[PDB]
């Protein structure tokens, strides 16, 4: 039922244009996957070719990226917090790119404690904000994967003004 | 740091917190015709009381010379209190709780509407 | 007229717990000071053995000691002078604004916590036979001629010795300093677990308590459709009917609901 | 009081379900395969159901899916899947207008409004701000459609128009419901309120302050429903509690607590099975039937999987929980009813059932709450008692405790 | 003012009777016995004292204290004293002579504003009734006799000069009465009689009263069958409830072949939860239902009679070859003499009670229960099959 074809639309012009043909098998789409938080939960999707698509229907871990120090470790995802192109999405805690999420700070508590043996100083020294927040036990990451095409939800800790700047909005 | 001096310590720290909350007991009862019920009026009375026999107890226990160190007299009052609270006034309220709970349930509507 | 009398009256009754639950507060504070009260050394030399530990800070504590507590029994007098007055439970007001008036020692405010005990003693006396003979006549007991209280409270009172033992018990097995000392010396003649020298009011504590926490219970811009089109809409035009025979409840009766939604000498 | 599950998911709750259709094949020689009976064939959801209603007639029953968003509407005669119709969303509410399946009406949550006849969609409208709950007022012909603006949608079928809508003192409206002896409309807003409204006329009829004493938190109304008799009323709150009003006077008759501090997804008023005075209150986890005069608990319907939304057969001991799960459960008490007449043989078999069996009475509390509350001396002792990563404690002490605190 | 406010009353009164006589008017009037109660609205201070209408009125009719020596004499005679009639009818059906002592109080009639029925007004007044004569509206602030004509008034007064009038308002006291100001007299029970109807039943079933005799004979106006239930207040003796409660239980299980067949499987069933809840009521375990011996068993049962049970269990039967031990088996159940290892569901319990007891046929239960024949003998079944495992688990 849902179509990617552009002769539904008016014209440039703002003519009503005619139904031209029938849908096409080529021109298709698929319902939006509303990746929730929750037990993990996919199931596969072929596309044209051979090829497949995996939906994320639901998702409670994710690979995420500490990106100045260049580590990457996985963790459960608490909650999402604030998204940028609908609010909705963060009152039912829907999953999808560009979301900010709040992850577990764990393991990658414990990795800097392995690397660095402290809970040599200058380089130990991270920001203020990305300490608070490890203090509190959450942090804030935003997803850079697309959970409803690659069932991943892989993404990075945020740093730096993106921390300023997201941390005002919220 | 001796034992009696912790002891005199946290007596007199408890001393000084008793003596706060009294001045605002007096306060609030000085804010308080209305007409006080004679029971539960004697409810207070009666362990105002109790309350000062234990203090009379204490003094005993703080003075050093230790006459009558087992305070019969301070214990006796607080015996004769504690009977009435126990056993003379808490049946009779129980018996007009009923009518002191919608008498009370009365005002409180009553105040809602005021305000 | 009535109305009012009643809520004066429920005003009233009101204070009485909130005074009473202040009182409540008051021994709760105090609750501290008997336990290091009872903990206390028993005897002139235990108490000397305990001051010699901390000979200079011990006499600094000792006279702080003295001030305050004199200063509060002196206050808590003053307050029960004049709640025994505003309440009527004492009928001479000239001798109570006087006591009020005067400062006093130790000796004098032992003497007029006697005082206070006697007025309040006969007080009893009228009130509680005043509400025995209330409610057994409400309840029809009068009818059917289950003791008077006041005469109840004799009868226990009778029994001092029994309340004797039970403040004896050491429920919370609290040692005085120095106890083990005194006893091995003979200085604790009434000894020679139930400890004499030790007040354990814990089950009337106890049960304050748990009626006043139980007390508190009780009482608790057009495009996407983004405006609103009032235009008909032909496919969903009639897409139902409606029933003429409308609400089960009488039109009146609905009206009368929701008005009250969520709120000779007749009388 | 015994609980049996008639359909159902039967692994574990750390086992999720796909391994079981892994496993199925690798355990088709188990004899409790064949001898596992399932009354609806086909009777789940590719991944998960969101709301299952039952129809009036008590012949069909409708339900919507995750992915792809799809409608499948039983038939119980034939014990089958009768047709299965695809959509473009997913379904936050649906009602069913008509005593049968033939006409319904759908809130997508892509702030659409989708009517579908027999056949298939009929009409899409779409509403001014996104909706989040659905009710219709049958003698009126209009449907009233919660919104996330202040503004209480209202459209009217019978004249196919939109027509002036409620203005509400708060922005958000959870739930929706009407009372059907005499069509009060009460609005759950967000804020602890609910906003009574005359459908006839267009006026406030009250609004009613919701309390808690137990917790200062604040809290969202989330459901809200009436009973047939028409005085009394119910609510679900954010943090967990459901009252019961009666709506002549303010205060509420009963506050029980579930105990899971989960919001209270859909309560039933079981009138119609016999002994009228139960109440049924559904959560994330949880669902609890307990009298409505007393607040003693009856019996409890515990699936190990969360709980989207609870629906009860009319007159009878069935009841259809809409889970997160593939299998869509259902609950059959012998107690409280009769089985339905399409179910005739489900009291021959009721050796076979599962008959599921604590945790339905106590409270919940997490290791925090233990130490906000400064129970922490308690760790260890009767009065507490373990389970997960909280502990469980009377609802009396709890409360005893919590204004302690 | 009192005749305005009589009206009101009568209004009331009589719209929930049928056919309402005018002499009731009299015995409300002059009878000592009688005392009238009122339920009233809210007064708002603004009316300025008008009178509201009354939207539940209560006559109760004092009864009881009746010397032993008279009942014995009287009840050898078979004779019926007017009035009293709980005493007298509790007393001829159980002979016993401690009850027509003891003092009660009988709701001769309640009545409710029609339009407002089913609106809890009338569990309301019940309450606050019960609460008065319990004792709990005692006075919270620290006379109402009328002087009557004294014989020199009326030896000065001649015949044409006499001044009838209306009494002085200062004399009569006030039209109604808070509870408080009035001590009520104390009483053991409180009773009433009417005719058996389900909505009836639930509301007197919903205020904690217990059903104590049930008429035989159906009242020939109404269809409907007169029965006697009673309350007993808190801090009265309540053993003898108890024992009525049980004994009545045993007369309505069996008597229900004989005239109450007509009676719904499941109005029957709720009047023995009304009697059993009175068995609740007492905490004391003194009197209670004694579990049924091996001894017992043998007697009541044979041992291929227990073989027949058991192999219907396993369905190695059919049901006619079990029809004749069903009443015994209803006997034993409704009894309690099986005990907590055997419970049933209410719609079994109305199954068993009709077959048992009703005498009823098993496609009668399904069109009253409106279920199908098929299940009805399904839910049978297991009824059997509890029944044939505690056997086996006693034997």
């Amino acid at each position: 039922g849902i179509s990617r074809d552009s002769r539904h639309k008016r014209s440039a012009t703002g003519a009503k244009r005619a139904q031209f043909r029938k849908k096409r098998k080529f021109e298709l789409g698929r319902q939006p996957a509303n990746t929730k938080i929750g037990a993990k939960r996919i199931h596969s999707v072929r596309t044209r070719g051979g090829n497949k698509k995996y939906r994320a229907l639901r998702i409670e871990t994710g690979n995420f990226s500490w990106a100045s120090e260049g580590i990457s470790k996985k963790t459960r995802i608490a909650g999402v917090v604030y998204h940028p192109s609908n609010n909705e999405l963060v009152r039912t805690n829907t999953l999808t790119k560009a979301a900010i999420v709040q992850i577990d700070a764990t393991p990658f508590r414990q990795w800097f404690e392995a690397h660095y043996g402290q809970t040599r100083a200058a380089s130990a020294k991270i920001e203020s904000s990305v300490e608070s927040q490890f203090s509190a036990g959450r942090l804030y990451a935003c997803i850079s994967s697309r959970p409803g095409q690659s069932g991943r939800c892989d993404g990075y800790i945020l740093e730096g003004e993106e921390l300023a700047f997201y941390l005002r909005r919220l | 740091m001796s034992e009696l001096n912790a002891l005199l310590k946290d007596i007199n720290g408890s001393l000084t917190a008793t003596s706060e909350s009294l001045e605002r007991l007096s306060g609030i009862y000085s804010n308080s015709p209305a007409e006080k019920v004679s029971l539960l009026s004697l409810k207070n009375g009666s362990m105002l009381g109790y309350i000062n026999s234990l203090l009379m107890l204490i003094g005993n226990r703080l003075d050093d010379e230790c006459k009558d160190p087992s305070a019969m007299d301070a214990r006796e009052r607080s015996i004769q209190h504690r009977v009435v609270l126990e056993r003379g006034v808490k049946p009779l309220e129980k018996k007009l709780a009923y009518q002191l709970d919608k008498l009370t349930r009365a005002y409180v509507k009553m105040e809602k509407e005021y305000k | 007229q009535s109305v009012q009398r009643d809520a004066s009256k429920g005003y009233s009754i009101l204070q009485q717990t909130k005074l009473f639950d202040n009182i409540i507060d008051l021994r709760i504070k105090l609750q501290k000071a008997v336990i290091a009260a009872n903990k206390l050394p028993l005897t002139t030399e235990s108490w000397e053995e305990a001051k010699m530990d901390d000979s200079e800070e011990t006499k600094r504590l000792l006279k702080e000691n003295e001030k305050l507590f004199n200063n509060l029994f002196n206050r808590l007098i003053n307050f029960r002078i004049k709640f025994q007055l505003g309440d009527h439970i004492t009928q001479n007001e000239e001798v109570a604004k006087h006591k009020l008036s005067k400062k006093r020692s130790l000796k004098e405010l032992y003497q007029e916590t006697n005082s206070l005990d006697s007025e309040l003693k006969e007080y009893r006396t009228a009130v509680l036979n005043k509400w025995s003979t209330k409610v057994s006549s409400a309840s029809g007991n009068a009818a059917l001629s289950n003791l008077p209280a006041d005469v109840q409270v004799e009868n226990q009172l009778s029994d001092m010795s029994r309340l004797m033992k039970r403040t004896k018990l050491n429920r919370r097995n609290i040692t005085p300093l120095y106890f083990q000392k005194d006893c091995a010396n003979g200085r604790l003649p009434e000894l020679i677990t139930e400890n004499p020298y030790v007040f354990d009011d814990e089950d009337f504590y106890r049960v304050l308590l748990n009626d006043l926490i139980d007390k508190k219970i009780s009482n608790a811009k057009a495009s996407k459709g983004r405006k609103l089109n009032y235009s008909v809409q032909d496919p969903i035009a009639n897409y139902e009917a409606p029933i003429t025979s409308g609400y089960k409840w009488s039109d009146d009766q609905i009206d009368e609901f929701f008005a009250g939604l969520l709120g000779i000498q007749i009388f | 009081v015994s609980v049996y599950q008639v359909s159902g998911t039967n692994v574990s709750r750390s086992l999720p379900d796909w391994i079981a259709k892994k496993r199925k094949r690798q355990l088709k020689n188990d004899l409790e395969y064949q001898n596992r009976v399932e009354l609806i064939q086909d009777f789940e959801f590719s991944e998960a159901s969101n709301k299952i209603k039952v129809s009036r007639d008590g012949q069909y029953c409708m339900a919507t899916g995750t992915y792809k968003p799809q409608i499948h509407v039983y038939d119980f005669a034939n014990l089958s899947l009768k047709f299965d119709r695809h959509t473009d969303a997913e379904n936050v509410d649906f009602t069913i207008l008509s005593d049968d399946w033939t006409k319904s009406v759908h809130l997508q949550n892509d702030r659409s409004i989708q009517f579908q006849n027999k056949g298939g969609l009929h009409y899409t409208t779409r509403i001014p701000k996104f909706g989040r709950s659905l009710v219709y007022n049958k003698v009126n012909c209009d449907l009233y459609v919660g919104a996330s603006g202040n503004e209480l949608y209202r459209l009217n079928l019978e004249k196919g128009r939109f027509l002036n809508p409620f203005k509400l003192d708060t922005e958000g409206v959870n739930h929706v419901s009407i009372n059907e002896v005499n069509g009060l409309l009460a609005a759950g807003t967000e804020t602890n309120v609910v906003e009574f409204w005359d459908p006839r006329s267009r006026s406030r009829v009250s609004k009613l302050y919701l309390e808690n004493n137990i917790d200062n938190r604040p809290f969202q109304v989330t459901t809200t429903s009436f009973r047939n008799d028409g005085l009394t009323f119910a609510c679900g709150t954010s943090n967990g509690y459901s009252y019961i009003y009666d709506l002549r006077t303010s205060e509420p008759s009963i506050i029980k607590d579930q105990g899971y501090g989960f919001d209270i997804k859909k309560i039933i008023w079981l009138d119609n099975v016999g002994t009228e005075n139960k109440i049924v209150t559904c959560d994330k986890r949880i669902a609890k039937i307990w009298d409505r005069l007393d607040g003693k608990a009856y019996a409890s319907m515990e699936p190990s999987v969360d709980i989207n939304d609870i629906e009860h057969v009319p007159g009878t001991g069935m009841f259809f929980t809409a889970n997160e799960s593939i299998p869509m459960h259902t609950y059959y008490i012998p107690s409280l009813g009769p089985s339905p007449r399409w179910c005739s043989f489900l009291d021959s078999i009721t050796e076979e059932l599962e008959e599921k069996p604590v945790y339905s009475n106590y409270r919940f509390i997490t290791r925090d709450d233990v130490k906000k509350l400064n129970l922490t001396h308690l760790v260890g002792s009767r009065v507490l008692r373990a389970y997960m990563h909280g502990f469980f404690i009377n609802t009396e002490l709890y409360d005893k405790v919590s204004l302690i605190a | 003012v009192s005749e305005n406010f009589l009206e009101k009353m009568m209004a009331l009164y009589v719209s929930s009777h049928y056919k309402n006589s005018p002499n009731d008017l009299q015995l409300m009037s002059d009878a000592p016995a009688h005392k009238l109660f009122v339920l009233l609205p809210p007064i708002d201070p603004k009316d300025g004292g008008r009178i509201p209408d009354p939207l539940c009125v209560i006559q109760i009719a004092l009864e009881g204290e009746i010397s032993k020596e008279s009942v014995r004499n009287s009840l050898s005679r078979g004779q019926r004293a007017g009035g009293d009639l709980i005493p007298w009818l509790i007393s001829q059906q159980f002979q016993d002579e401690e009850f027509a002592s003891l003092s009660g109080a009988r709701i001769v009639r309640i009545a409710t504003n029609p339009e407002y029925a089913s609106m809890g007004y009338g569990s309301r007044a019940i309450e606050l009734l019960r609460d008065y004569f319990e004792g709990k509206f005692t006075d919270m602030s620290e006379d109402y006799s009328i002087k009557r004509v004294s014989d020199k008034e009326l030896a000065k007064t001649n015949l044409l000069k006499d001044d009838v009038k209306l009494r002085d308002a200062k004399t009569l006291p006030p039209l109604l009465l808070k509870l408080s100001e009035q001590p009520p007299h104390y009483l053991h029970y409180l009773g009433v009689s009417y005719g058996l109807t389900q909505s009836l039943h639930k509301f007197w079933k919903n205020n904690s009263f217990v059903p104590v005799y049930l008429r035989q004979t159906a009242n020939d106006l109404t269809g409907e069958h007169t029965c006697v239930m009673l309350n007993v207040l808190e801090g009265r003796e309540s053993n003898w409830l108890v024992e009525f409660a049980k004994d009545f239980r045993k007369r309505f299980l069996s008597l229900l072949s004989y005239d109450f067949h007509k009676f719904t499987a499941v109005q029957a069933l709720s009047v023995i939860e009304s009697s059993k809840k009175a068995q609740d009521l007492s905490d004391d375990e003194k009197h209670d239902n004694k579990e049924l011996t091996r001894t017992h068993l043998d007697d009541i049962f044979s041992p291929f009679d227990l073989k027949r049970l058991d192999s219907y269990s396993n369905n190695l039967l059919d049901y006619h070859v079990i029809g004749d031990m069903i009443p015994m088996l209803a006997l034993l159940y409704f009894g309690d003499k099986m005990g907590d290892s055997v419970k049933l569901s209410s719609v079994q319990s109305a199954i068993l009670l009709a077959i048992g007891l009703q005498r009823k046929n098993i496609d009668t239960i399904a069109k009253e229960l409106n279920l199908p024949s098929n299940q009805t003998i399904a839910m049978f079944a297991k009824i059997m099959r509890k029944m044939s495992q505690y056997f086996r688990q006693l034997l």
